[PDB]
């Protein structure tokens, strides 16, 4: 999942 | 001796990305969830989850982790996080009034204001004695920075894949800091050890930490005061 | 005629759960984090995702409500909950100024306000539109806090289960509401039909709200701004 | 799932 955190990576 | 181009690159560039993720001046704080004397979950909740977008970006620019799978990164991310936030949190504390003073009283933070956000003695007390340690050890900015990045790449987390490349690159990284505290530093030959120890606490810390925030978040009643990006960072999804 | 002990029951409770669950200090929303004149997305969701618990203790009083199975209670919940908050919010609405004010300057939100939480004028025009048409029905607080659960124990949301028994609940209320404004309520004869149209416009302006949430929840830059609660109520999960 | 509404439901 992680969808914010791999937002945040770009 | 003396550092290689290749090194001090790296020192530079590790700094650039420290001071493009800090603002001294925690103006931003005024934008929290204000703080209450569970009265002060929201706005440590707050802090975090600021603090964790800061230690994203600062991440981001160290020289290789943007190129390591997202898998990779999000994993020592999760896992890091904690640390790297009780690391970076050290040039806000202060041995004079044993807290953390953030630009004003309403953002000084002593032990008794985190116990109102859900935690015990049983970390704080060993967190605070981690930050007078560490304080007392009067690093230098490239050594605070140093050590940071060095807390980011440990191989040892649960979830990497390449622990090959990472290892490699955290090993890059301890030669610049043991090279740079021999040349650069005066008086520290048992410095890097005292390091290196630094990070053995942090895990401790880590640990102490999420056996609390899982005992927290496992309360509907206080995980709803925590962000969405806490929950995705503290929780523990693969 | 007049109304049985059993109605003028079913009103007392229910303006008592209103008072219980309307702060009309508006005190509270320092608490939130501040505005910013997508600059007001923080303070609405905190706004939203504080009036969502209120709209939960307000239901969790309404006579019946509680006995009904939690798959049904999330369900009307789930689906009414914006509307409730659409209606209650006609409370601090304003037509001499046209916006919602909330104790100051800085908690007044006008059209512009909410533009900057990620809404469009297709919501924001009709929702104007339905507080002042609302705001000049002129109800009485018996009046209004019947209209609201008369929102809530609709029985055609989508989820629930026992239809029978919540259409049950809803008539029961109906009644209550048409006679009141028969009774205690002069020069009243169309109101009813007014109201009933006020929740038919509700389901539009849900619908409406419902696209632009699902498009600003689809971003996660967005969504992490806002609550745990609100993406769970907001979210799509069975 | 729901673990906020249902604990809100006492
Ligand atoms: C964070 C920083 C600063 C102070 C840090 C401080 C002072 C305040 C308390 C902090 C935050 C401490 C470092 C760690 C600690 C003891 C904690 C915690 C926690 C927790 C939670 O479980 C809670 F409670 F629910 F919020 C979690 F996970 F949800 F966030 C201030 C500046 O140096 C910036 C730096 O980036
Ligand atoms: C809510 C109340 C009051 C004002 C209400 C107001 C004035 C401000 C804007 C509100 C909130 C309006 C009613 C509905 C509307 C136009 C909206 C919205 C929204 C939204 C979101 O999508 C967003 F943007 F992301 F936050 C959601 F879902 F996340 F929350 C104030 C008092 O009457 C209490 C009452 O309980």
């Amino acid at each position: 999942r992680h969808k914010i955190l791999h937002r945040l990576l770009q | 001796h003396m550092l290689s181009d290749e090194q001090m690159q790296i020192i530079n560039s590790l700094v650039e990305a420290h001071h493009k993720t800090y603002d001294d001046s925690y103006s931003d704080f005024v934008r929290f969830r204000p703080p209450v004397r569970l009265s002060m979950l929201p706005h440590l909740a707050d802090l975090v989850s600021y603090s964790i977008q800061k230690v994203i970006g600062f991440a981001k620019m160290i020289p290789g982790f943007r190129d390591l799978t997202a898998e990779d990164q999000i994993a020592l991310l999760k896992s890091s996080a904690i640390e790297i936030i009780m690391l970076r949190s050290n040039q806000s504390f202060s041995l004079e009034d044993m807290s953390w003073s953030c630009g004003g009283p309403d953002f000084k933070y002593c032990i008794n204001d985190v116990t109102k956000a859900g935690h015990t003695l049983e970390l704080l007390e060993p967190l605070v004695k981690f930050q007078v340690g560490l304080k007392k050890l009067k690093l230098h900015e490239e050594e605070h920075v140093l050590l940071m990045a060095i807390c980011l790449l440990s191989p040892d987390r649960p979830g990497v894949q390449d622990h090959v490349r990472i290892e490699a690159l955290q090993d890059r990284l301890c030669d610049v800091l043991q090279a740079y505290i021999r040349i650069q530093h005066p008086g520290g030959r048992l410095l890097y050890a005292k390091m290196i120890q630094k990070l053995a606490d942090l895990r401790s810390l880590n640990e102490e930490h999420s056996k609390q925030y899982r005992s927290l978040s496992f309360q509907p009643e206080h995980s709803m005061q925590l962000t969405p990006l806490v929950l995705e960072v503290f929780g523990s999804e693969v």
